[PDB]
């Protein structure tokens, strides 16, 4: 239980090789919860982005 | 053709057996190089090559 990130350490491992020759400008994410009632619309959770 | 992206297409790779306990040459994936090979009683990570 922690209203935080971490005070620790952890080291990151290697997922993908994806030799993908493609000039990245922007970034976009998204996924929330949509009913079915009322129409298209939103969860309540944040992520982070550094 | 080949201009920029990364090797996509390539032919075979003709390997041959492994001797140990010998001074012998070696390529392992380009890294070459001579020396004897042993049984080490150290481990990588699982992704770890070198």
């Amino acid at each position: 239980l922690v209203r935080d990130l971490p005070q620790g350490f952890s080291a990151l491992e290697p997922l993908v090789d994806l030799p993908i020759g493609i000039n990245i400008t922007r970034f976009q994410t998204l996924l929330a919860l949509h009913n079915s009632s009322s129409g298209w619309t939103a969860g309540a959770a944040a992520y982070y982005v550094g | 053709e080949l201009l920029h992206a990364p090797a996509t297409v390539c032919g075979p790779k003709k390997s041959t057996n492994l001797v140990k306990n010998k001074c012998v040459n070696f390529n392992f994936n380009g890294l070459t190089g001579t020396g004897v090979l042993t049984e080490s009683n150290k481990k990588f990570l699982p992704f770890q090559q070198f």
